[PDB]
DNA sequence: GGGAAGTAGTTACGCCTGGTCATTAC
DNA sequence: GTAATGAACTACTTCCC
RNA sequence: GACCAGGCG
């Protein structure tokens, strides 16, 4: 399991779910996950729009 | 309405994954789960009320309980930034 | 006391002190790293309970600490 | 509850505290307030209903439908309470042996197996859930038999049973259930295999419990007992003592319902009617119990029913008791009719030759077993030349 | 108990019958052989017999063919209806020590 | 105020024999 | 492979309507 | 070393 450097999206595969580019850093520590962006106000605070897992300070 | 649930400090990261899997089984009305590694032994769960977190916390051995009282959002921006 | 089977036997005070030290270390790390009030204000209660049991294990209105075998521990 | 006019007046005095102040849900609100003080309003109702369901007389069931029967039983208990106040019933004696039952291996082992199986099922549930969540549904449904087989750990049962049997510390806080066998000689082992112990605490005096009782005749040895603080609290079975097992109760109930007894729901008890109890619970009323007890005991003597059934009656309260459970201590006796014992010389001869055995003597109705309940109605002669009408 | 209700979306297990086997011991290398009370006493073993249980898998509300698994071992009362010494003659007991 | 009612503290001295402990999920 | 915790007694003190 | 059970005066 990896995480995109720019998307901050924790990726379980070689290709990011939201971006066709395959980028990773293998230095993610924090884990942030959201089930429903439409309901989660934390996603509104961070500006996310796609459900899934995210990192913060990669 | 954020809530705090105490878990064993060995497998907090796996706990988040197993809640993320468990939320689908009964379609729990839960918005987001938080579990930074800087804070050990506790996780943050977004839910409308205490009944939802109580129903979503059963069946997990590592989940010990839920702390009383709502955790304000204001106390936690320093982590999600 | 060293058992003939190779395992070590330790007094109850050692176990209680180990628990106290672990709780204190976790509370210190949480305080240093920053946390919501509901976290430290619960670790504080846990540490107070551990110290209270360590000094006296038969205090009124508190569940006595229990060993791995189910026997209540002996303390000071 | 009842129909006695004095009981009616007492109940009219009692109702005014709640007759015109509460309804069915209001009492639920009160109970919820008490069991869950200062908690969520909706939480209180569920907590109170749960407590009512599975904490009030659980032996009547835990379904919400059994609440009417629970109310009937509670009313009967209250009727006994108020009947004590007016002096219509003498207080019960705790040391009378009709109120005590023994616990044998078959029930302690049952409890231990119950707790071990309760642990095992939860362990299996956890293992199956984790395996399915980790490997995925395709692996689980590829070979379901292997999936079920390889998810069982058969040690949590064996180790927990074995440790409890070895140390002697039973679940539930009891201690000293299992003891080491005394093998000094023949008598020590044989006497150790026939011990009876009391669960009371040793240090306290317990003046009433340590004394001998009249009902101990033929069931407990009056002279073999320890010498230290254990005196009285540890006793040994007599030689004539016979412990009883249990027969199914539904068959007994449906047999009892078939000879004139009306159900409790259909008809309310009144002072002119006898009461009938089965294993401590009330099941109905009859117009004449003196003939009913004779019929039941005559049927038992004939051989229609099992010999573990004992029937006794008290005419002071107009009650009839029937017992069919295990744990009672009984002794054998010779039936006497019309002032003539039913045992003859030819019976002794047949026993001596070998044609007749003890079980056949029991079956033919010559000898019957009596517990502490039936012995109330008996009048036993001591020597064969002292019998009369 | 009735059965097991795991969190699998379409799975449930129903319990069947229970059986008690012969008193036996399993060597650490794999084989299982009969056991006798004196052998258990000398070797500091436990005189017990295995237990068997039938599990009925239920998939989508339809019962499947049953399966049988061993859930553990149960100690055996000496000279009971299942002990190896039941009904033996005096010389048989003498030969067994 | 002087009646509950609910804590809180104790309960003889030696000696002998044997048996069990002193975690576990991955 | 290891890091992880899950019955009587008697005299005071506190109420209290 | 601590517990449990049983005995002796
Ligand atoms: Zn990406």
């Amino acid at each position: 399991e990896k995480a995109c450097r720019h998307c901050h999206y924790i990726t379980s595969e070689d290709r990011c779910p939201v971006c066709g580019s395959r980028d990773l850093s293998e230095e993610w520590f924090d884990l942030v996950i959201i089930v429903d962006v439409e309901n989660s106000e934390i996603a509104k605070k961070i500006g996310a729009k796609v459900p899934g897992k995210y990192a913060i300070r990669v | 309405k954020i809530f705090a649930v105490r878990v064993t400090h060995g497998q907090e990261e796996t706990t988040a994954k197993l809640i993320y899997s468990k939320v689908r089984t009964y379609n729990l009305p839960i918005y987001a789960i938080l579990a930074p590694s800087r804070v050990k032994g506790y996780i943050f769960v977004e839910a409308p009320n205490k009944g939802v977190v109580d129903e979503a916390i059963r069946g997990i051995r590592h989940a010990r309980g839920v702390l009383p009282g709502e955790v304000p959002f204001k106390e936690i921006e320093h982590f999600l930034e | 006391i060293t058992l003939e089977t190779g395992i070590r036997a330790e007094d109850d005070l050692t176990h209680k002190l180990v628990d106290i030290i672990r709780i204190n270390n976790r509370l210190k790390q949480n305080i240093e790293a920053g946390a919501p009030q509901l976290i430290i204000e619960d670790l504080w209660d846990l540490l107070q309970y551990h110290v209270t049991t360590y000094i006296n294990n038969e205090a009124p209105g508190v569940p006595p600490a229990k060993h791995k075998s189910g026997r209540p521990l002996k303390t000071l | 509850v009842g129909n006695d006019p004095e009981v009616q007046q007492i109940m009219f005095d009692n109702l005014e505290d709640a007759s015109d102040i509460t309804t069915q849900q209001e009492a639920l609100e009160f109970i919820g307030k008490l069991v869950a003080p200062g908690q969520a309003r909706e939480y209180r109702l569920k907590r109170a209903e749960y407590v009512i369901d599975n904490n009030l007389l659980p032996h009547m069931g835990v379904s919400p439908e059994d609440r009417i029967k629970k109310a009937y039983y509670l009313g009967m208990m209250a009727l006994k309470v108020i009947e004590l106040s007016l002096g219509r019933r003498p207080e019960d004696d705790k040391d009378h042996y009709a109120n005590k039952r023994l616990r044998l291996a078959g029930d302690l082992l049952k409890d231990l197996f119950r707790v071990a199986f309760s642990q095992l099922v939860k362990d299996i549930q956890y293992q199956m859930t984790k395996t399915y969540q980790r490997k995925g549904d395709k692996y689980t449904f590829g070979n379901i038999h292997r999936f079920i087989r390889n998810s069982i750990r058969p040690d949590v049962l064996t180790e927990r049973i074995e440790h409890a049997l070895a140390t002697g510390a039973w679940p539930g806080g009891r201690t000293g259930v299992s003891q080491l066998l005394d093998r000094t000689n023949y008598m020590s082992t044989l006497s150790h295999l026939r011990r009876v112990t009391s669960p009371l605490d040793r240090e306290q005096p317990h003046f009433e419990a340590r004394d001998l009782h009249g009902t101990h005749w033929g069931r407990i040895c009056p002279t073999e007992t320890p010498e230290g603080p254990n005196c009285g609290l540890v006793k040994n079975l007599a030689l004539m003592a016979q412990i009883t097992t249990a027969v199914p109760e539904e068959e007994i109930r449906e047999y009892l319902m078939s000879l004139g007894i009306v159900p409790i729901e259909v008809r309310r008890p009144d002072p002119t009617l006898w009461r009938v109890y089965l294993n401590g619970v009330l099941i109905g009323t009859i117009e004449d119990g003196k003939a009913l007890v004779q019929r039941i005991r005559q049927d038992r003597r004939s051989g229609k029913i099992s010999d573990v059934i004992n029937v006794a009656y008290y005419e002071d309260v107009k009650e009839v008791y029937v017992n069919s459970d295990d744990g009672r201590v009984r002794r054998p006796l010779i039936i006497v009719e019309n002032g003539v014992p039913k045992l003859t010389k030819e019976h002794v001869q047949a026993v001596k030759e070998g044609r007749l055995k003890w079980s056949d003597l029991i079956k033919m109705g010559i000898i019957e077993y009596l517990d502490a309940e039936e012995e109330e109605n008996a009048y036993v002669a001591m020597w064969p030349w002292e019998v009369t009408e | 108990f009735g059965g097991i209700k795991p969190d699998i979306p379409d799975f449930e297990v129903k319990f069947g019958k229970i059986r008690v086997g012969e008193p036996e011991f399993q060597e650490p290398h794999g084989q299982r052989k009969p056991l006798y009370p004196m052998d258990a006493r000398i070797r500091n073993l436990t005189y017990a017999a295995p237990l068997y249980l039938e599990m009925i898998p239920v998939i989508k509300g339809v019962e499947q063919d049953p399966v049988e698994v061993r859930i553990g071992e149960l100690p055996i009362m000496l000279k009971s209806k299942v002990c190896r010494l039941y009904g033996l003659s005096d010389e048989e007991l003498i030969k067994l020590g």
